[PDB]
RNA sequence: UUUUUGUUACUGCUAAUGUAAAAGAGAAAUUAUAUAUGUACCUGGUACAUAAAUAAUCCUAUCAC
RNA sequence: UUGGAUAAGGUGCCUAAAUAUUCGCUCAUGAGAUCCCAUAAAAGGUGUUGGUUCAUAUGAACUAGCCCUGAAAAUGGAUGGCGCUAAAGCGGAUUACCGAUACCAAGCCAUAAAAAGAAAGAAAAAAUUUUUUUUUAGAAUCUUUUUAUGAGUAGAAAAUCGUGGGGU
RNA sequence: UAAAUAGUACCUGAAAUCGUUAAGAUGGAACGGAUUAAGAGAGAAAACAAGUAAAGAGGGGAAAUUCUCUUCUUUAUUAAAAGAAACAUCAGUGAUUAAUUUAAUUUCAAUAAAGCAAUCCCCUGAAAUUGUUUUCACUUUCUCCCCGCACUAAUGUGGGGAAAACUGGCUUUAUUUCUUCAAUUAUUUUUUUUGCUGAGGAAUUUUAAAAUUAUUUGAAUUUUUCUUCUUAUAAUUUAAGUUGUUUCUAUACAGUACUUUCUUAACCCACUCGUCUUGAAAC
């Protein structure tokens, strides 16, 4: 009816880690219809947006974003590692992100 | 895992494999509602599982049993406690995940009219060779003092009758719609009819 | 100009040097010491009459017709304003997804290709950058909240470059509209906007 | 001297030719002989067979005899041991 | 945590607090090297206070610059700030704490004439 | 540089000097891992530590 | 208990905001697993029909004024 | 510090990565689950799976794999937990993947060593061939540039920070 | 009284300990390290605008009289620089998907025609120190016959006996986009989509050389729109460690934006110091 979508959906999982260590430089993302390693490589250069809400106004608005990039896959099941301009807060680990399609090929 | 809420009927699933697939969905963030918990299967003889429960029943805090392990013998609470033992439930996030699960015996109102799914990687028909032994969670819970096995079946009978009538009406509606469809194909511009024909609609 | 290394044939175009830096131990100099640069080499699906979708700006989701390669990488489009509502506009090919459908394959329109090309020679890269005086005139208005919008819209209307561009837009629209409206389903195709529905997965779609 | 970036000595043509003053000739010869072949497709892959008939049929008898002898000796040892068992 | 503005890079911004200074109030936060067997901070156990080391040092080319990107020189009277007329684009002045208001006014109005900047030209006004 | 290649691939008269002229090579870990350094190349198990005659080229192309 | 506008002199105050998750958050027979379900007849049995990579599907969405 | 790729071990959930593939064995009314390491024997089985001999497609003997009996302690408990039998168990094979402060490439700090220097002159930019900005260096334990390296109790040395008082 | 929060328990008046108000947190200890986020307080010395014109108040230096320099306004004119983000180019270091010249190693497979043998064939097996030489077995068919006459798991079947060369095997052509031309190794040449990094700034080694492009002076050979050999001048970079274009901050003077300090969450981790001791979180 209105407000076209033009992106693919995703959920932000935790950080890149082992058992007992953290490494918060990269974050792991899951994409909605992608569940093989070969299909995940399709998205290997796209731009990622994380949009959330606040309670006060900050520049006249109550919404702000944190931008990132898709860097590589995470092995055999269509998960990806993403690098953001700032580290994602850990109070976000089940929220939504937008896997855009801007840098088109 | 991109839905507001999933509804699963557990009739025919093995307890451990189902409990493992639910915990990761809860951790990633997904509401789950589990129904018909009295029809869950386990992969040993009924006597072999009764002995295991008897071992579970005799461990308790010596000085004060009000504390200590609490033995819950309804079938739905058994699955609840088996899932709880696969989550890090002593942090904050892991306690948030445990609260996004709801369990029922039978199939009460809000969910008797919703769509139910199954998990094929936990179905007994695909996972257990046919000459092995297995038991039913309702019988086992009755053997250790649950006392509501009969009433659930009595209610399931009525639910199934109502569902059968609904299905009859649905089939009639679908046929009536198919006739209206097949008539209207003749009254369209021919090229739209070819483009629908080519793509199998 | 071009240099040929290992049989590659990259194209060279001139470039200017602007930034200045400190010298080591007397007065400064200019940093860059090059004089040419390699051209962009766009991808092999950008034609002169294909339909494409805008992804980012105000007209996101709309469909348009690609018109010219603008000698500076980015390219000019028109989704005929008389049909669609999209003016002459400049976009970066990285913000477009281009389909496989070409306007000039319909034999009802193919006989207009030369005249379409003739109008497009006047489209110029400079005519899209707005002059400093217009910038200053618009920004003087910030010193009610409804008169200002109308004033801003009005000041843009007498930029001579805008008028020159309006002329070409109208010429192309009037030339091309009558043959587009003969194909009903195709005109409705150009009048709608693209969107993503569930049950289409974007790594199995071809378009 | 001040150190600079180190250039890839295998993929950078200028430094590759600087270090190996004979690489340009060899690469040119290889490229020429590569193009000649593809320009003669549907006209190559035919002579190969007509000369394979020339020499492979001569080599075939020798190879067949060699492998036949190896298999025969392996069989002889087997029979000699089996009979020794009794 | 690395902080970088232009060419200036800081390799850390938090202080190195003394071990046990949050639990005992007779222990001050100024850093002292832990000595003595069985410490867990001297032995580099994970999860405790870190120790300073020469590896956090700053670039020689940007070691004493302020965010102004100038070095700081502190003056006490007018005659001390005359060597700044030859190097005014690399230095900035700051007035000492114990000079009177009358002296401060003159120092400020001479710094203005020399085209040198004053870091604290708002005090005692 | 081709002269040193010649003297290394064939033990030419100038081999001690050419070889002693070069710094010891410093290599990455291999791209698909090892099998087991504990065991030998000629053991019936996955292993590494033996003399592998011409299979060294495959390994050193992966850890170049 | 329709709706419009907002939560951008002096005592603690006396106008007042939150979110573990909107972007088509679409989908109600039952039953078996070396087989099932629906219809007619007879007291479960005859007879016929239909499913069987069955969400690898179906349904909904742009035609302004 | 930023990237990359590993070791030892792992890939059902706890917990990052295979409910992976491809062959055999096992049913336990006290199964089993790998260095150190956190116990088990002699002697038996008409449980089931392979194999070796002697006897007109049947008897007998023997052998060794998993399973079972031998097998009893004190607060309630431990393959780490849940649990697991078309294994998530035991013996192999083939691939992918995840994983260090160790390995590789690049920046920066310091230590050690090295190549050199004590006979010095103009560079841009903004301004309509006139002005304006910035720089125009030369301290010897000093100034430029290059490479390798960096664990530490008892103990030893250098450089550096601060306090009362005296001369300049 | 200059001052009484200098009132005689009288200069200044720290910490432990307690009172008042405000703001937060709070399922069987509390505080911490790493990393971010949400609030709150404070801030302009880099975190835009030199200069130009007009008027008003001042302060100096030279030659009570004329020049010339500067600070603060108030108006209205005007550049220029800087920091970020996007895209592109190059270089260094990786991932990812499609190929490729020549050769070696018992390879195969298909289409037209004509033949060879019949328990027979390329093979394989059982017999009478290596190469021959003989003997008998090895093929199944939806064909035929006899017996059981429907006996089967089978839209067929158990036992016995025949026929054929359709199928399988082997020769001679003349063929390879009907079809096949594999696999491993040696030796060579490319290719799709993308992550991270940009040290330095050469008054005479950012030169020389090398590569490229367009005119040339001559010889080869591989005989050619990347064929070789700097055997003559010009330019360029692939040489000689990142450059450009647009937009925003913004026509600002501290605002909810930017810098910074506190407070409080999350995710991972974290036993009480000093001492003697082989060994300390130690009952
Ligand atoms: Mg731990
Ligand atoms: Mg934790
Ligand atoms: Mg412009
Ligand atoms: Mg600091
Ligand atoms: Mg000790
Ligand atoms: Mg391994
Ligand atoms: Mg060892
Ligand atoms: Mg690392
Ligand atoms: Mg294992
Ligand atoms: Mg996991
Ligand atoms: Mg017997
Ligand atoms: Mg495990
Ligand atoms: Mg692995
Ligand atoms: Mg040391
Ligand atoms: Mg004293
Ligand atoms: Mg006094
Ligand atoms: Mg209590
Ligand atoms: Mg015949
Ligand atoms: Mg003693
Ligand atoms: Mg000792
Ligand atoms: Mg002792
Ligand atoms: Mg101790
Ligand atoms: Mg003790």
């Amino acid at each position: 009816l209105q407000a076209v979508r033009l992106y693919e959906k995703g959920v932000i999982l935790g950080y890149k880690r082992s058992q007992r260590n953290q490494d918060p430089n990269f974050t792991l993302i899951s994409i909605k219809n992608v569940n093989t390693k070969k299909h995940a490589q399709f998205y290997v250069g796209k731009r990622v947006a994380y949009v959330y809400r606040t309670t006060k106004h900050h520049d006249g608005v109550k919404i702000k974003c944190i931008w990132g990039k898709v860097c590589r896959t995470h092995g055999n099941s269509g998960v990806i590692r993403a690098k953001f301009k700032t580290h994602i807060p850990p109070k976000a680990f089940g929220d939504r992100v937008r896997i855009l399609m801007y840098p088109s090929n | 895992m991109y839905k507001k809420e999933y509804v699963i009927d557990c009739k025919g699933h093995l307890l451990g494999r189902l409990a493992s697939l639910i915990a990761k969905e809860l951790l990633n963030g997904q509401r789950i509602v589990a129904v018909r918990c009295e029809d869950i299967n386990i992969s040993g003889s009924l006597y072999r599982n009764k002995l295991k429960y008897q071992e579970f029943l005799r461990l308790r805090t010596n000085t004060n049993p009000k504390k200590g392990p609490l033995h819950l013998r309804e079938p739905s609470k058994i699955l609840w406690r088996c899932v709880r033992g696969m989550l890090p439930h002593k942090t904050y996030k892991g306690q948030l995940a445990l609260k996004k699960l709801k369990v029922c015996v039978g199939m009460p109102y809000p969910y008797d009219k919703k769509k139910k799914y199954v998990l094929p990687s936990a179905l007994r028909a695909f996972r257990l060779k046919k000459h092995r032994r297995y038991c039913r969670l309702g019988t086992l819970s009755s053997r250790v003092g649950w006392n509501y096995d009969t009433l659930v079946k009595k209610n399931e009978v009525l639910r199934k009758q109502v569902s059968k009538a609904y299905y009859k009406k649905k089939v009639n509606n679908l046929n009536e719609k198919k006739e209206i469809k097949t008539e209207a194909l003749n009254l369209i511009n021919p090229e739209q009819r070819q483009v629908l024909e080519n793509f199998g609609y | 100009k071009h240099y040929n290394v290992k049989g590659k044939k990259k194209v060279l175009v001139p470039v200017n040097a602007k930034k200045t830096i400190n010298k080591k131990y007397f007065g400064r100099k200019v940093a860059s010491k090059k004089k040419y640069v390699v051209q962009r080499k766009l991808r092999k699906s950008i034609e002169v009459g294909k339909v494409a979708i805008i992804l980012t700006g105000k007209h996101m989701g709309k469909r348009c017709i690609i018109t010219k390669i603008l000698n500076s990488g980015l390219l000019a489009v028109v989704g005929p304003y008389e049909i669609n509502g999209v003016p002459l506009k400049r976009v970066d090919s990285r913000y477009l997804v281009v389909t496989s459908t070409n306007i000039f394959n319909f034999e009802n329109i193919a006989k207009l290709k030369d005249d379409f090309l003739n109008y497009a020679q006047d489209i110029d890269d400079d005519s899209f950058i707005k002059t400093l005086e217009i910038k200053k005139k618009q920004k003087k208005l910030l010193k009610f909240m409804n008169n200002v919008i109308d004033k801003i819209k009005e000041i843009r209307k007498e930029d001579p470059k805008v008028q020159k561009l309006e002329g070409i837009q109208k010429d192309i629209g009037s030339l091309l509209k009558p043959e587009i409206l003969k194909n009903k389903v195709f005109a409705h195709y150009l009048k709608s906007k693209f969107t993503l529905r569930n049950d289409m997965v974007l790594h199995k779609m071809k378009f | 001297k001040k150190r600079l970036q180190n250039k890839n000595s295998l993929t950078n043509f200028a430094v590759r030719c600087r270090l190996n003053p004979a690489y340009k000739l060899l690469r040119s010869l290889a490229v020429l002989r590569m193009r000649k072949s593809i320009l003669e497709k549907s006209k190559n892959k035919k002579e190969k067979r007509v000369q394979k008939q020339i020499q492979k049929k001569e080599l075939q008898k020798i190879n067949h005899d060699y492998y036949k002898g190896v298999a025969k000796a392996v069989k002889k040892k087997k029979k000699r041991e089996e009979k020794k068992a009794k | 945590a690395v902080k970088k503005v232009g060419k200036i890079i800081k390799k850390r911004t938090k202080k190195f607090t003394r071990f046990q200074s949050n639990r005992f109030m007779r222990v001050k936060p100024a850093w002292r090297k832990p000595r003595g067997i069985d410490c867990r901070v001297r032995r580099r156990y994970k999860g405790t206070n870190l120790m300073p080391s020469i590896g956090y040092g700053s670039n020689k080319k940007t070691k004493f610059l302020l965010p102004n990107n100038k070095y700081k020189y502190v003056v006490k009277n007018v005659k001390e700030m005359e060597p700044l007329i030859m190097n005014h684009t690399k230095y900035c002045v700051q007035i000492a704490h114990n000079v009177s208001s009358k002296k401060r006014k003159q120092i400020i109005e001479r710094a203005k004439q020399m085209n040198v900047s004053v870091i604290n030209a708002k005090a005692r006004l | 540089i081709e002269d040193m290649v010649y003297q290394l691939y064939t033990c030419g008269p100038v081999f001690k000097k050419v070889n002693n002229f070069l710094w010891a090579f410093k290599l990455k870990p291999p791209r698909k891992g090892f099998k087991a350094k504990r065991h030998a190349f000629n053991e019936p198990r996955p292993g590494d530590w033996g003399n592998r005659e011409a299979h060294i080229n495959e390994l050193i192309n992966r850890m170049i």
